[PDB]
RNA sequence: AUCGAGAGG
């Protein structure tokens, strides 16, 4: 219940982003980018949401963190600039 | 249904021909590939049209309707 | 389609210019790929285009009648005394380019039949559309502009790909979505909401 | 004559020509080739209206084998495209109107033939769209049977074309190539279950040119610059004119291009 | 048909009959018909259950007296090595269908693609009957230039598909080309 | 031997010699001693399982013990400088690729393991058609719903 | 930017394997036990007469795209009959102190082998090889 | 089951498919009315606005365009009967309904969706004509082919979900099967007969080819290749042609029981930086395989490059095929005289065996083995020696096939075909097989009524003496049709079946799935295995490796 | 239905240039021309006659997809000559050859008899 | 049989060995007589062998035949996936089939459950209990229309 | 037409399976595909 | 909508 939370220190989850968090990241940065919210990238060229979003995972500039739950209930958190994309 | 204006695939006009062609099987006991010869129809492209073809028309005619 | 149970789907239209064209000027009115024929073994389907050629060059009509002692060499050699190749083997030239085509090509008259299913008649495509009320789901048939079944196996394929919001999107927001109001208590649907 | 390609003609009839075609690229030749088959322009019927018809065949086919009919295309080039006219529907200058009508009097069956297709429009003192009739008898290409109490009237317009937007106004049927007849380029690879010459026919055009010798070995350097070719006239344009019309139409093309050019 | 003793085994059915028949056909004298073979007893009906005390031949030619330079294309034929039989086959392509008999060559081919083909001549477009234009179908298909097959069975002369045709006689390349 | 394993050692040791052109005469510059501790160090390096607990280390090493089986073969003191002509700079590109590979190799957490093992066994059994042993789909449905009697039940002793 | 190799190789026979333009040559260089070489040949660009006794060359040249040979405004590399070019994917020894040079000049295989130059025929994207009659 | 589960869609389509060889792998090919009614709704925004404009004032008939506008409060906006339709003014959040314009997610399907690989990711390329259009390669996932199949396609109605699409099921991701270790794509069709012919040492490019096939290359750098012989003429071996296709940088090698590294035979590959050195193309060569080709390209380079290798070596052997031409032949079946008769002498010798050993059984001197029926020997001992008769045959007439034969073409090249194809319709098409025996005497005695009573010899058994070139008798078309019969009811009934199978083994395991912590479970905690397969390892990556401390000698493994 | 009208692929379309140039990107002195509204019949010409002069280094035409016709040709020249140029010189020299050829084959007509 | 053994060398040898096979299957009984090697024994049936030894090895003689039905047809599949669906079976109790009595025994979601088959009985029966279903399971989200924690859903998101 | 005109089905040892007895009466190929295949067949 | 029939992969 209260304090689930795993500390930070001795975390044991992937460092490496799994597909589907790097997928539902960029998900979620392009539908703020269509929905006019602030881009902290400077852009080239570029018009589509999805990839302002994939600039700013290279950028590694996107403020997110991760919530990796196990089985038991505790949740470790993980944020975006923490974790290395491959 | 009726005689093919032109083979699809050799293009030259094989209508004309038909209506003499049948004249020349039953006037003089023509082979039909000597009447397809006297008809010009050398390649076997414009050949088929006359020869597969069969006149539904006349069929159809006889419909007073 | 034609007989031998060759099934076919024309990809594309050209030009008689565009086609290639033998010798003589003849080119197809139709070009099938080689590799459907081995998987099939249909040696009726040769056969009928060296016998086709046959009847058309000497104006005797083929005898197709099964249990006939007919032999290839046979036609073959008529052929030959029609001065095309025994095999029907014919020399082809690119229509494209005009140069000789290094193999030589295979074609002959042979008889096909136009089927009932015509891609025109049966495309079908529905954007937001009529909806059947019992379920609040798209209506069944093309014919009343209905939309196509996301099939369990479907759900399955889509569920392993782990598009968790695709399927979320496809299953809730595209079909049959709703809103209701239920009552902590109660844990049911008979608390009546009055939104004005 | 003229330094440059050079035509020696076998056979000439007003249906077909032979010829021999030498000192050409191959290329020229297929490219001449195609502008023959579809690129040159004629007249042909490009709309029907029938007002009646009491014969069993239904009005589109018709009107598919009406634009199927030949149609004398030989002032074609003074008839300008309907596209390219200022007409509202079509133009005396830009357009052709014919008229048929035809009832069958006879309990016997009549027929109808090109021969009885007539023209309403003015000619202008120019040879287009004469019903062309090469029978014997002089009786145009069939078009319909009719019973006795059968009666059929129509009017068609006939617009100027060309054969890539329809295969109608294509002005020419078979067109024959042959280069290499003795294979010396070895530009196909022969297939014989026992020996190639045996299985295979020799060309005819293959007599003409000097026989190769097997001793002789293979000229990598040679390329083919004699080929043999053999034309077809529907009779809507006469032979040499369709050659001539290809090979004017292939210089406009290139024209066009060198103009584009200029003006960018 | 039937076989009997003659002081070989022949054939009951003769050629003075085959002309008999043969003129009855071409005037459409006495009427020449199956009746009348049957009520002669020179033919037969054989159901399933008395087929198993029958003897059949497949080629009437098997009866004749036997007895090399056989000819290399033709197929093998077990020499019947068998006697007395009581029928012989009036022809084998009577046991194929009605759609199977359309099909050319389908001893030289694999069954199952006969089968499909059967499948899909009925799938295949074609002038159902010549009252077309007078009849009122919910869904009518006809070719523009229906053509016969240049391609025929025997038995397709008793179907009437060379009267009416349901396909075209088109020419057809087998060949590699864009990919198409 | 033919196993399906990780990583394909044998493709980055032909990317080695050609991503650095390598001259079969000149010596290699790898002392012995480098080339046991950097393998040790590899299979210290290539973790499957992120805790450092007793077990669930043991269960990596178990894990990996095949794979360090398979590097131990490949990369041999003997073996490195004798089949190729190993430099310094191409023995730790070659430890640090085979690491990254081992790390792009590992399940990614989420993935309906369940879902993809079911289709993985569904689509050869389609494809599956027509001497005394039960077998096809038959055999399979046998073997997929607990069954007290087998059509062809059979003993092999040896 | 010289030749690597010459000597003169007479062919101890030729045979073409399923292929009718391209034949398969064996040779020995002429006088010398070390050196013997193998490889594929175009006999219908070429001719090879059998028992024919025929000079043999390689050199390293005479990247940079392919131009079409200008008509005698670049001199000949050569008046040899026959070059080809190729590229060397591995060289071996038969034995200590004995060389073994592997080519292939298109997909048509070279091999020779022989000590008399282990400098030169150094393995290089760059190779040619002349033949005259 | 059918409507929670089974929901019909919004924003789906459906439609007869054809191939595209020009068309890219990843692309499909939409038809424009399709592109037209199917809507995908965007937010306006100041980098597009511009655009969206347009395509409103283009109209929903004419694509690119819309169907429909939303404003802020929701209320719809008809673009087909508006009186507002021209004179739009766009203000900021708003929704257009923009048409499905190219360079935009799909999700393309195959109606049989047992396989993940059934259902894709595709680009769309808005096409003239009715049809989709999908590249050859994709056929072999989906199970597709052009005789008439129909194929499905949905479309992605928020960003997230488009996100989704192209970040998983991207056909370049899938590439590369979990279950085999194997690439599910492959180059299967006259691209792969072409191959073999093109990578031949005896075919030679020319200038002008050569040309035009490496401007067929869409990566191509402006590289020309050094002529292989240049002296005698410029020519240029297909390998090169074909190498330039091939990326920099890339190994491969082959190993077959010919390949020498001279190499006479041309059996086996080498490929060192996207150069082949020696070799003949064949499908092991490309098609999809542990240690393939794609697999290589996929592993290293990434799948992107992958994906283009695939369209360049489809557009290059395309194009070389089609200035070289290819055809099956009734030729290519017939066979040589001498040779049909050593193959009918092998028939005669099969059916005399045949006759001594029924003799051998009549006098009852032959003793069965243990467990085993009288009848069972002899019906074996038959059955043996017409297998061995028919593939013996087969033999001699592929032995007796040249090099010149396109069906052997296209067996070699691996692109159709088969052994027993080749001696069915050449020689013998074998003994018939019904319900796991030879041919039964339906009637007493007799298989059929012709045959005499009590006859066991191979004609009333059903074993086909003729080829399917030289003519099935009568009996023989039975007794074939009795084989292909049986052959559908098992392909029928097996079809059910297996849908049935696949249904219980998804829904009995649908759940379980990697936890963060490795290990296995399903929702109720509970523990299918603490390592997936027990490495915890993805099964794309793992492919087939030798392990060579395991075999050989003590002494070798020492030396 | 869905079918492009057939006048599209003889006629030009609006805001079509009959040629369109673009420089090849890291290539020198090559450029790729768009023919629009073109068939191959145009294209084979062009490319033979260009790689008949020594000037031009490059001769290659290719159709991106059979559906609909345009061609593009690509030239590579030598440095201080204009791929234009070249263009022109091939068009020039085809129109020579025509007209030659024209009217030798109408003599030849005019002395043949029938 | 040709059997691959090590040779005193080390090397790969074969050496042919006598196999017995039998239409019946006793293995209690076999195993107990002599002249038979107990560790080479094998059995066609699962459940025999899950009697008579252990369930990890009727896991193993599990996943050997279903490799025999595919590698019978020739097709390969990776072990990893055979090796899930036999641990599924496996490792509750004894062996538990993939039918309708196989997956509604296990006490998961009800909804889940209900999939399958006998929908309604099952749905009876956990209203009849009062049964409570976490909703966690796949296909309860699927009818929930929420979406599944799966994959993308997994893991939450939060901001900063 | 005629091949609907002259049409059997089978209600439903195994009738699916093409039987010798059926030569000379029914035709061997004439068979519709799927559920019907072997119950229902031309004579 | 219901039921049924036929057909396509
Ligand atoms: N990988 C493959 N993919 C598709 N068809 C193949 C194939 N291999 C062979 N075939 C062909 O499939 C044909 C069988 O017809 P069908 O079963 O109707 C198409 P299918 O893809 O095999 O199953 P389907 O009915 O689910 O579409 C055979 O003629 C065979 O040549
Ligand atoms: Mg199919
Ligand atoms: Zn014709
Ligand atoms: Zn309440
Ligand atoms: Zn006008």
């Amino acid at each position: 219940l209260k304090e689930k939370a795993i500390p930070k220190d001795q975390r044991a989850t992937t460092p490496y982003m799994t597909k589907y968090e790097r997928a539902r990241i960029l998900g979620t940065r392009a539908l703020q980018i269509s929905m006019n919210a602030p881009v902290f990238v400077d852009l080239e060229g570029e018009t589509d949401p999805l990839r302002i979003a994939m600039k700013e995972l290279a950028e590694k500039k996107i403020p997110l963190v991760i919530r990796r739950y196990l089985p038991d209930g505790s949740f470790e958190d993980w944020s975006v600039e923490e974790l290395i994309v491959d | 249904m009726i005689v093919p204006v032109r083979c699809f695939s050799c293009g030259k006009v094989v209508g004309d021909k038909w209506e003499s062609y049948l004249n020349l099987l039953q006037e003089d006991e023509l082979d039909e590939g000597t009447a397809l010869s006297r008809l010009g129809l050398k390649r076997y492209c414009c050949r088929r049209m006359i020869l597969t073809h069969v006149d539904l028309i006349e069929k159809f005619l006889r419909y007073n309707p | 389609a034609s007989r031998h149970g060759q099934k076919g789907t024309i990809g594309i239209t050209y030009r008689r210019e565009d086609m290639p064209f033998t010798a003589e000027g003849i080119v197809p009115d139709l070009i099938i790929n080689p590799h459907a024929i081995p998987s099939r073994m249909t040696v009726a389907h040769l056969i009928e285009c060296l016998l086709s050629k046959v009847a058309a060059l000497s104006g005797n009509e083929g005898d197709a009648s099964p249990f006939t002692d007919i032999t290839v060499e046979g036609i073959s050699k008529l052929l030959r005394e029609h001065g095309y190749q025994s095999r029907g083997f014919e020399v082809m030239y690119n229509g494209h380019t005009g140069k000789k085509l290094m193999a030589q090509i295979f074609f002959g008259p042979t008889y096909y039949q136009r089927l009932r299913h015509m891609v025109d008649d049966k495309i079908h495509a529905r954007a937001r559309g009529p909806m059947q009320v019992l379920t609040r789901q798209p209506v069944e048939g093309r014919s009343r502009d209905g939309g196509l079944r996301f099939g369990e196996m479907e759900r399955d394929c889509m569920i392993a790909h782990g598009a968790a919001s695709f399927l979320k999107e496809r299953l809730m927001e595209a079909s049959d979505a709703f809103r209701v109001h239920i009552c902590g208590i109660c844990g049911l649907m008979t608390v009546i909401a009055k939104l004005n | 004559s003229e330094e440059g390609p050079q035509v020696k003609i076998r056979e000439a009839s007003k249906d077909n020509v032979d010829f021999i075609l030498s000192n050409v690229d191959l290329a020229m030749a297929n490219s001449l080739r195609r502008v023959m088959i579809a690129e040159i322009p004629t007249l042909a019927i490009d709309s029907v209206e029938v007002e009646t018809n009491t014969t069993v065949l239904a009005d589109e086919f018709i009107a598919h084998r009406l634009g199927l009919i030949p149609l004398q295309s030989m002032d074609i080039e003074q008839l300008e495209y309907s596209r390219d006219c200022f007409c509202e529907d079509h133009c005396d200058k830009c357009s052709v109107v014919l008229t048929l009508q035809a009832f069958g009097e006879s309990e016997s069956t009549t027929n109808v033939y090109s021969k009885d297709l007539v023209i309403v429009s003015n000619l202008m003192g120019r040879n287009i769209g004469h019903p062309i009739i090469q029978d014997k008898e002089g009786n145009g290409v069939l078009i319909c049977k009719l019973r006795k109490g059968q009666e059929l009237k129509l009017t068609c317009v006939a617009k100027k074309g060309i054969a890539k937007e329809h295969a109608k106004w294509g002005p020419a049927a078979a067109i024959e190539f042959e280069y290499d007849p003795w294979n010396k380029l070895k530009h196909t690879d022969y297939w014989y279950e026992q020996d190639s010459a045996k299985e295979w026919p020799q060309s005819k055009n293959c007599e003409y040119e000097d026989p190769p010798n097997e001793g002789d070995p293979f000229d990598y350097k040679a390329q083919a610059d004699t080929f043999y070719m053999n034309v077809e006239s529907v009779g809507s344009i006469p032979v040499d004119q369709v050659v001539v019309r290809g090979i004017d139409t292939l210089q406009k093309k290139v024209a066009s291009i060198l103009l584009a050019l200029t003006q960018m | 048909f039937i076989v009997e003793d003659d002081g070989h085994k022949e054939l009951k059915v003769r050629k003075g009959h085959i002309a008999k028949l043969m003129a009855t056909e071409y005037q459409d004298v006495e009427e020449y018909t199956w009746s009348s073979l049957l009520n002669e007893g020179l033919v037969e009906y054989i159901d399933a259950e008395e087929e198993e005390s029958i003897l059949i031949a497949m080629q009437p030619e098997d009866l004749e007296p036997a007895e090399l330079d056989v000819d290399p294309a033709k197929r093998i034929r077990v020499s019947h090595h068998a006697t007395t039989f009581t029928h012989c086959e009036i022809h084998p392509s009577m046991i194929l269908g009605v759609a199977a008999s359309i099909i050319p060559f389908p001893d030289h081919n694999q069954s199952p693609r006969n089968t499909y083909q059967s499948a899909m001549g009925k799938q295949a477009m074609g002038v159902f009957l010549t009252n077309y234009n007078v009849r009122m179908d919910t869904m009518a298909n006809i070719l523009y230039y229906p053509q016969k097959p240049l391609g025929t069975t025997r038995a397709m002369e008793y179907l009437k598909f060379r009267e009416l045709p349901a396909g075209q006689n088109a020419i057809v390349a087998i060949a590699c080309y864009s990919g198409y | 031997a033919n196993w399906p394993l990780p990583v394909n050692i044998r493709r980055i040791i032909q990317n080695a010699q050609q991503t650095f052109h390598i001259d079969h005469t000149k010596p290699s510059d790898l002392t012995i001693k480098d080339i046991v501790l950097g393998v040790k160090d590899l299979q210290e390096n290539l973790l499957v399982l992120r805790g450092k607990n007793e077990i669930i280390q043991n269960a990596q090493r178990d894990a990996v013990t095949l794979f360090c089986c398979l590097l131990r073969s490949r990369l041999a003191t003997r073996r490195v400088l004798q089949e190729y002509r190993l430099t310094k700079q191409a023995f730790d590109w070659v430890l640090s690729n085979i690491e990254a590979q081992f790390l792009r190799s590992v399940v990614h957490p989420g993935e309906m393991v369940g879902v993809l093992a079911a289709q993985s066994i569904g689509e050869p059994a389609t494809q599956m058609t027509l001497k005394k042993v039960t077998s096809g789909v038959p055999r399979l449905k046998e073997i997929l719903n607990v069954a007290k009697n087998m059509k062809t039940p059979s003993l092999t002793v040896y | 930017s010289n030749t690597l190799f010459d000597d003169i190789f007479q062919v101890s026979e030729v045979d073409p394997g399923r292929y009718n333009k391209v034949c398969r040559i064996e040779a020995a260089s002429t006088t010398q036990d070390q050196c013997k070489l193998t490889l594929d040949i175009n006999v219908e660009l070429f001719p090879v007469a059998a028992q024919d006794s025929l000079t043999v060359t390689i050199a390293s040249s005479l990247t940079r795209s392919w131009r079409p040979p200008q008509a005698g405004d670049r001199s000949l590399a050569d008046d040899y009959d026959y070059v080809m070019y190729g590229t060397a994917y591995k060289f071996e020894e038969v034995s200590k102190d004995l060389i073994a040079v592997y080519y292939s000049f298109g997909g048509l295989l070279m091999r020779l082998e022989g000590n008399y130059r282990n400098l030169n025929n150094l393995k290089q994207e760059n190779a040619y090889l002349l033949i005259r009659r | 089951r059918g409507n929670l589960m089974g929901k019909r869609v919004d924003f789906s389509a459906r439609t007869v498919i054809s191939g595209d060889p020009n068309l890219e792998l990843d692309q499909v090919g939409v038809p424009k009315s399709i592109a037209k009614t199917l809507t995908y709704p965007e937010v306006v925004t100041p980098y597009n606005i511009d655009r969206l404009t347009q395509l409103v004032r283009n109209g929903p008939n004419e694509h690119p365009g819309a169907k429909y506008v939303i404003r802020d409060s929701g209320d719809r906006i008809d673009l087909r009967y508006s009186k507002r339709a021209g004179d739009i003014q766009l203000q900021y959040g708003w929704k257009v309904e923009r048409h499905i314009m190219d360079n935009d997610p799909v999700l393309f399907n195959r109606q049989p969706s047992l396989h993940k690989m059934s259902m894709m990711a595709h680009r769309v390329k808005v096409i003239p004509y009715s049809t989709f259009r999908l590249n050859l390669s994709v056929t072999s996932p989906y199970n597709a082919d052009f005789d008439g199949d129909e194929m499905n396609l949905h479309v992605p109605q928020s960003e997230e979900t488009r996100a989704e699409l192209s970040q998983l099921c991207a056909v370049p991701l899938q590439i590369v099967s979990p279950q085999s270790n194997k690439p599910c794509m492959g180059i299967v069709q006259d691209t792969l007969c072409g191959i073999r012919k093109l990578t031949l040492r005896d075919t030679f490019i020319e200038l002008d080819q050569v040309l035009n096939m490496l401007y067929w290359v869409p990566d191509w750098d402006g590289v020309i290749p050094t002529p292989a012989i240049i002296k005698p003429k410029p020519l240029w071996s297909g390998k090169q042609i074909l190498s330039v296709a091939i990326p920099n940088g890339i190994h491969l090698q082959r190993f077959d029981e010919g390949t020498t590294l001279l190499s006479p035979k041309d059996n086996g590959m080498l490929i060192i930086d996207g150069q082949i050195i020696f070799g003949v193309v064949e499908k092991k060569t490309v098609g999809s395989s542990n240690g393939g080709l794609i697999h290589v390209v996929t592993r290293e380079k990434g799948p992107q490059v992958c994906a283009k290798l695939f369209g360049n070596i489809q557009k290059v052997v395309n194009f070389w095929l089609l200035h070289n031409g290819f055809s099956t032949g009734i030729g290519d079946t017939i066979a040589d005289g001498p040779t049909m008769r050593e193959i009918t002498e092998t028939i005669a010798e099969a059916k005399k065996k045949v006759l001594d050993v029924t003799k051998e059984a009549q006098a009852n001197l032959l003793t069965a083995k243990h467990g085993m029926t009288l009848r069972e020997s002899f019906e074996d001992n038959v059955v043996r020696f017409l297998n061995e008769a028919r593939d013996k045959a087969g033999r001699l007439a592929e032995v007796n096939l040249k090099d010149l034969n396109n069906v052997k073409q296209m067996v070699m090249a691996g692109s159709k075909g088969s052994f027993i194809n080749i001696a069915q319709m050449s020689a013998c098409v074998g003994q018939q097989s019904v319900e796991g025996k030879r041919i039964a005497f339906g009637f007493v005695d007799r298989t059929l009524p012709h045959f005499s009573k009590d006859d066991y010899s191979p004609e009333s058994k059903g074993f086909v003496e003729n080829s399917y070139l030289r003519g099935l008798t009568p009996q023989e078309f039975f007794f074939h049709a009795m084989g292909g019969r049986e052959g559908l009811i098992d392909t029928a009934v097996k079809t059910a079946e297996t849908g049935y199978i696949q249904r219980r083994l998804v829904k009995a395991l649908e759940d379980i799935m990697v936890h963060y912590d490795n290990t296995t479970r399903n929702s109720l905690g509970n523990v299918i295995q603490f390592i997936y397969g027990e490495d915890g390892m993805d099964a794309a990556h793992i492919e087939k490796q030798s392990l060579d401390t395991i075999g050989g000698s003590d002494a070798a493994f020492e030396k | 239905m869905n079918a492009p009208d057939r006048f599209e692929l003889f006629l030009l379309g609006e805001g079509e240039s009959k040629l369109k140039i673009d420089p090849d990107t890291k290539a020198p002195n090559a450029v790729v021309i768009t023919f629009e509204k073109e068939d191959h019949t145009l294209g084979n010409l062009i490319r033979a006659e260009l790689l008949n002069d020594r000037k031009v280094l490059f001769a290659a035409y290719k159709v991106e997809h059979p559906f609909f016709a345009r061609f593009k040709l690509r030239i590579q020249t030598t440095e201080g000559y204009d791929p234009k140029d070249a263009l022109k010189n091939a068009c020039n020299s085809i129109i020579n050859k025509l007209g030659a050829l024209k009217t030798n084959f109408e003599t030849e007509w005019n002395l043949q008899t029938l | 049989y040709d059997r691959k053994v090590p040779s005193p060398t080390g090397e790969y040898v074969k050496e042919p060995e006598w196999v017995l096979e039998t239409d019946g299957v006793n293995l209690s009984e076999v195993m107990t007589v002599p002249g038979i090697d107990p560790t080479r024994i094998y059995t066609n049936s699962f459940i025999d062998i899950m009697e008579v030894l252990g369930i990890e090895a009727g896991r193993a003689a599990l996943y050997k035949e279903v490799y025999n039905v595919i590698a019978s047809d020739g097709s390969y599949v990776n072990y990893r996936h055979m090796a899930l669906l036999v641990d599924v079976m496996t490792t509750q109790g004894g062996l538990t089939s993939v039918t309708r009595h196989g997956f509604n025994r296990s006490n998961t979601g009800a909804l889940m459950r209900c999939s399958f088959e006998e929908t309604v009985e099952i749905l009876f029966e956990a209203g009849a209990s009062a049964e409570l279903d976490d909703c966690r399971g796949v296909s309860e989200n699927v009818i929930l229309g929420q979406m599944a924690p799966i994959g993308t859903g997994a893991f939450d998101v939060m901001i900063d | 037409t005629l091949s609907h005109l002259r049409r059997t089905n089978t209600p439903i040892a195994k009738p699916r399976q093409l039987h010798n007895t059926h030569w000379g009466l029914v035709c061997p190929a004439e068979t519709p595909e799927g559920q019907a295949c072997g119950l229902v067949k031309n004579l």
